[PDB]
């Protein structure tokens, strides 16, 4: 019942990235060093690259939770500039007022 | 030189609230707290006083009916610390197998019909039934009189 | 004419363990409204005087966080809207308290903390040197 | 016929009553309970501010009707049985640092919401002057080299801030433990120290 | 021209409320805020979750009290509590108000895991600030 | 009376339902606002004041030496070599982490121990003897 | 560029405060930062970014069939979908469509 399929695909991505977060963390530690042998680091480069694509955190997009807008999103409220203003202009956001100086 | 440190005082988590409630008295101009402080909603007669709380108690039962019929909507817990009194109750048996521990779970939920109909199956199989388990079934049957407890809705 | 002939008071037992000491108790309350803080100050200061507590009050400088957003849904870059959140502060510096006195005063004012008002309570406890620190072992 | 609303109970109130009994705790503004002709709002041309009946602006206010001076003085009279007396000996701050040379700081945060958690509450700070510790010339010189920028020569205070562990009782223990291993290693003399 | 939260002038036969008659540039000069919490204060957290709860509450109450709300809600948070303050009409019977107060207070307590209390203030008719 | 009754034995249904009848005689509706707060606080719905940010959260009764001193778990690893240096960095960061539990910090370590047991043949080419 | 006494003293302070002891380069110090902090994917702002729209939409769909919530929006599109059946603009059967 999400806004659109683009939103639904990001929900799945955030779920798969939460399951492999530890497995990816432990493998990257091996790659991010000059201590272990190159032979071992080469095997970890193939193990983390064989994990599903949607497990990668860079493929996540901070969309608006009300409209699924990919751009123009405020991270503190997780809303788009259009929805944020609609609530702020009606006095529904605590403390938010218009600036004049 | 030695400084005398005072002894520590302790009290219950509600002690500071009971001391503040001792500083007030009943308000003569008002109706019982449970009612809505509003002229249109204030009970005028004694019939309204009783019919207004029976309708508010009926909405609490309509919500509990919906909460226990669709638990999945209310399972998400965001409270910290956890509040056990604000989570759906599960009245259905979970151990579907026939065993001695599966009957005890149907006696704690006061399932007279299921427990007795399942006690025969456990007895028919011939499995040894402890005397502390068969005594717990009599209490459930001797109290309600081989009848199901009252429920919100069937 | 109707009054409780006798009253029940909550039990406050005295423990054997010693009580905690607090050199200072700094209470920092935030809010978007200044009169709600001027009114909470009057309540917290008067509640300290009746309990026999030393209190000092000062007003830290405010903070204003601003940000701008596009006015239109499409194009018209030049035209934008600017918003702000104003955070006002009020610090209540208490001194020379005990664990029990602070436990009571804080509960009294924390419960009556109005809407839109947070609090940061910094507690400065007094301790004594541990046993191992008195003399060296080597 | 239609059900009619009763008159507001503010009329039955007397002037010499007990207000705390009316507004014992925090509650929204009830115009049928507050016996004041208070108005709020920006008036129209040749008009007057809106009346309390139906006014949403007075409902937005976090009132202080439950915290009148009469109640505060009456509330605290019942709270003096929970309090303890401060040692008369410890009059000033110079005398507090002679018997209690260590100061532990810890902050608690109160915010609205269903969760009370806050990661900023685990932090613990421990301050102590080096003049209150049983140190010699060597130990003091060595201790100042281990702590680094945690010691302020202007004030002669050692500041230990711990935020490693989840809970605040653990960081308290960690800080005391750190002060202990520092004190003892400072006293200990090693061979390499000769090559200074 | 600017349009946000402005009720356009008309012949003079349209009644409006106080909050509905003032535009966004009056929100801290002649109006207050309909929701009051600590999320949007400096150094505070969880301002995004408090906003989704507000959006849902205003809709839950609009469809739970259909045709009864006289003016917008006023949400208040004091620690764990959540206080909903509403201005309603007098058409509906009090028997049905008490049912919905207990049904909503309970359903919302189990949903948001917080004690919820609802405060009604009945008015005979929708208050009118002026006519546009 | 009798010195020691059958306290271990749990109350029967007849005793659990009779205690519910003794909690109804004193049952009365909330008479004031304070009592509502008291009822909620006892149930557990309302917060207990003064506010403690760590309420209801004790990390399995773990002491500080279980979070910071993790070199006790490195006894199944080479005492000297690259694996030791690497695993001496994992436990240094795991000691600076207030967001994990001791039960979660050991999982990380046990994973490396099992990971190096599968790469033994590859660690022999580099002249590294892991167990 | 440190004296031997200063180096052996700093190495000691690191041991006390639980810092790195062995000499480690900047590349390998990232392993300390990877385990000393919670990964982005496990942070609560990431995996709980969206509210669960299933619960909100399924709950209020059930409350509407129960008679306790009135959705003025469904009523709108339910009346339009009823007037398009009288006009002949009805959704076809799946599989047995206009095309084949
Ligand atoms: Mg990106
Ligand atoms: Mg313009």
């Amino acid at each position: 019942h999400y806004v659109d399929w683009r939103m639904w695909r990001d929900v799945k991505r955030r779920k798969m990235a939460y399951e492999y977060a530890d497995e990816r963390l432990r493998i990257n530690s091996l790659r991010k060093n000059t201590i272990l042998p190159k032979i071992l680091q080469d095997v970890a480069d193939e193990e983390i690259a064989a994990l599903p694509r949607d497990s990668c955190p860079v493929r996540i997009r901070n969309r608006c939770v009300m409209t699924s807008r990919p751009r123009g999103v405020k991270r503190r409220w997780r809303l788009s500039r259009i929805v944020f203003r609609h609530l702020a202009d009606h006095g529904q956001l605590s403390g938010i007022q218009r600036a004049t100086w | 030189e030695e400084v005398v440190i005072p002894k520590k005082k302790t009290w219950d988590k509600v002690a500071v609230l009971q001391a503040l409630a001792s500083t007030v008295n009943r308000d003569t101009t008002a109706v019982p707290y449970v009612f809505q402080d509003d002229p249109y909603l204030m009970p005028a007669s004694s019939l309204e006083s009783r019919s207004f709380l029976l309708a508010k108690k009926s909405g609490e039962n309509v919500a509990k009916f919906i909460i226990n019929s669709y638990p999945k909507y209310f399972q998400k817990d965001i409270a910290e610390p956890h509040i056990p009194c604000l989570m759906p109750e599960y009245f259905e048996p979970q151990i579907k197998d026939i065993s001695e521990a599966a009957l005890k779970e149907r006696i704690e939920l006061r399932k007279v019909k299921a427990s007795v109909d399942m006690f025969d199956q456990l007895l028919q199989a011939g499995t040894t039934v402890s005397l502390e388990t068969t005594n717990s079934l009599l209490d459930l049957l001797c109290y309600y009189g081989d009848q199901e407890p009252s429920t919100d809705y069937h | 004419v109707d009054v409780p002939k006798d009253l029940t008071k909550p039990v406050v037992t005295i423990s054997d363990e010693p009580d905690i000491l607090y050199k200072r108790l700094s209470v920092l309350v935030k809010g978007h409204d200044k009169a709600v803080l001027d009114s909470y100050e009057y309540f917290a200061v008067l509640a300290a005087k009746e309990l026999g507590i030393s209190i000092k009050v000062h007003e830290p400088p405010r903070k204003i966080e601003r940000f701008t957003l596009l006015q239109s849904v499409h194009i018209y870059k030049k035209h934008r809207v600017q918003y702000e959140m104003r955070t006002l502060y009020r610090c209540l510096e208490l001194e020379h308290l005990t664990g029990s006195t602070a436990d009571v005063y804080l509960e009294y004012i924390q419960r009556n903390l109005p809407e839109g008002v947070a609090m940061e309570v910094t507690k400065t406890q007094l301790e004594q040197l541990p046993e191992h620190i008195k003399e060296p072992i080597w | 016929p239609r059900r009619k609303a009763l008159p507001p109970r503010t009329e039955k109130m007397a002037v010499d009553q007990d207000w705390p009994s009316v507004y014992p705790v925090a509650a929204p503004f009830k115009p049928s309970a507050v016996p004041l002709p208070v108005r709020m709002g920006y008036p129209v041309k040749k008009g007057v501010p809106m009346a309390k009946e139906g006014n949403l602006e007075l409902l937005k206010i976090p009132n202080f009707l439950h915290l009148t001076p009469v109640a505060i003085k009456k509330h605290c009279e019942a709270l003096k049985d929970f309090c303890t007396e401060w040692p008369a000996a410890l009059d000033s701050d110079e005398k507090c640092e002679k018997h209690f040379p260590i100061e532990i700081d810890s902050t608690d945060y109160v915010s609205s919401g269903p969760s009370v958690r806050n990661p900023r509450a685990r932090v613990v700070v421990l301050r102590v002057k080096l003049s209150s510790l049983n140190l010699d010339d060597h130990a003091k010189k060595k201790l100042i080299k281990l702590v680094g920028e945690r010691y302020c020569k202007t004030t002669d205070v050692l500041t230990i801030k711990t935020d490693r562990c989840p809970l605040r009782r653990q960081n308290y223990d960690y800080a005391v433990y750190l002060l202990t291993v520092l004190y003892h290693e400072s006293w200990n003399t090693e061979e390499w120290e000769k090559s200074k | 021209k600017n349009r946000a939260a402005r009720v356009r002038v008309s012949k003079g036969d349209k009644p409006v409320t106080y909050e509905e008659a003032h535009a966004p540039h009056y929100i801290a000069h002649r109006k207050g805020w309909l929701s009051l919490h600590t999320g949007n204060l400096d150094g505070e957290d969880h301002a995004a979750e408090r906003t989704v709860e507000d959006v849902f509450l205003r809709k839950f109450m609009w469809g739970t009290f259909p045709g009864c709300l006289a003016d917008q809600l006023v949400l208040k948070r004091r620690g764990n509590q959540l206080e909903i303050c509403a201005v309603v009409l007098r058409q509906l019977s009090p028997h049905k108000y008490y049912f919905l107060v207990g049904y909503s207070e309970t359903l919302l307590s189990y949903f948001y895991k917080c004690p919820v209390r609802l405060h009604l203030q009945t008015v005979p008719s929708k208050v009118v600030y002026k006519y546009l | 009376t009798k010195e020691a009754p059958e306290t271990d034995t749990s109350p029967s249904l007849w005793d659990v339902e009779f205690a519910k009848q003794l909690a109804t005689v004193n049952e009365q509706p909330l008479q004031n606002g304070f009592e509502e707060l008291i009822q909620w606080t006892k149930e557990g719905k309302l917060w207990e004041f003064p506010i403690n940010n760590e309420a209801g959260f004790d990390d399995d009764g773990s002491e500080f030496h279980e979070h910071i001193f993790l070199e006790k778990h490195l006894e199944s690893f080479p005492k000297q070599g690259p694996i030791r240096h690497f695993m001496e960095l994992v436990t240094c960061g795991l000691s600076k982490n207030p967001y994990l539990s001791v039960k979660q910090k050991v999982e990380h370590i046990e994973w490396f121990r099992n990971y190096f047991n599968e790469k033994k043949d590859i660690l022999k080419e580099s002249n590294i003897q892991f167990n | 560029s440190l004296s031997e006494y200063a180096f052996r003293m700093s190495r000691l302070s690191a041991r006390l405060f639980g810092e790195v002891t062995r000499p480690t380069n900047s590349k390998s110090m990232k392993v300390v930062k990877l385990f000393s902090e919670l990964p982005l994917a496990k942070k609560k702002e990431t995996y709980d970014w969206y509210p669960n729209h299933h619960t909100y939409a399924e709950l209020m769909q059930t409350l509407r069939f129960l008679g306790l919530y009135r959705d003025e929006h469904q009523d709108f599109m339910d009346e339009q979908k009823r007037l398009k059946k009288l006009r002949g603009k009805e959704k076809p059967k799946k599989g047995e469509g206009k095309r084949a």
